[PDB]
């Protein structure tokens, strides 16, 4: 039953199928605790988040 | 490094939302109504008495997460009814890939929220970071 003509409805934006790919192919890892200070500390505008 | 993307993400997304609540915005704008209310005094005495305890760190990043991914607007009553509890749907979500910080959700948060007020139990937390990073430092 692989190859059966069918048409796509629902569309894949959910972002949780992107999100089991990610932990499907790497070994994802949580963030330091000194690099969200940096990454806070560089990203007080608006326009750059 | 790539390691790092969905929760540099999901902490970059957060960190949008927490901008807006320092420049006196409408933060949402697109979610449905039913979800914006207010907390009444003793929910947010229980808010505030699990706040004092709390990795906030952690607690608001999954909570930002759970709700701009679940609470889209039309149609998320599908699975998150509004009368349930915050303690149950966040274990149930969390028990499918994350291994982080359990017990202190598991053991200090209020069991009677009301998850009509789900938006505004943000906002008082990142309020309470805000407070704790600016008014000290």
């Amino acid at each position: 039953l692989k190859g059966i003509p069918t048409l796509v409805y629902r569309r894949d934006w959910n972002y949780e199928h992107l999100f089991m790919d990610i932990k499907n192919k790497m070994a994802q890892s949580s963030l330091p605790n000194l690099a969200i200070s940096t990454i806070s500390g560089q990203l007080q505008s608006y326009s750059d988040a | 490094q790539l390691r790092h993307i969905i929760a540099l993400w999901q902490f970059l997304s957060a960190h949008k939302s927490e901008q807006r609540l320092r420049l006196n915005k409408e933060l949402f704008r697109e979610i449905d109504v039913q979800y914006k209310e207010e907390l009444s005094t003793q929910h947010q005495r229980l808010l505030g008495t699990f706040l004092n305890e709390a990795g906030l760190d952690a607690f608001l990043l999954e909570l930002h997460e759970m709700i701009v991914l679940k609470l889209k607007g039309p149609r998320a009553a599908n699975s998150f009814n509004p009368n349930w509890s915050l303690k149950d749907t966040l274990v149930s979500y969390m028990e499918t890939k994350d291994s982080d910080i359990l017990s202190e959700v598991e053991s200090q948060f209020p069991e009677e929220i009301l998850m009509s007020s789900c938006i505004s139990v943000w906002k008082i937390a990142a309020t309470r970071k805000w407070d704790r990073q600016s008014r000290g430092g």
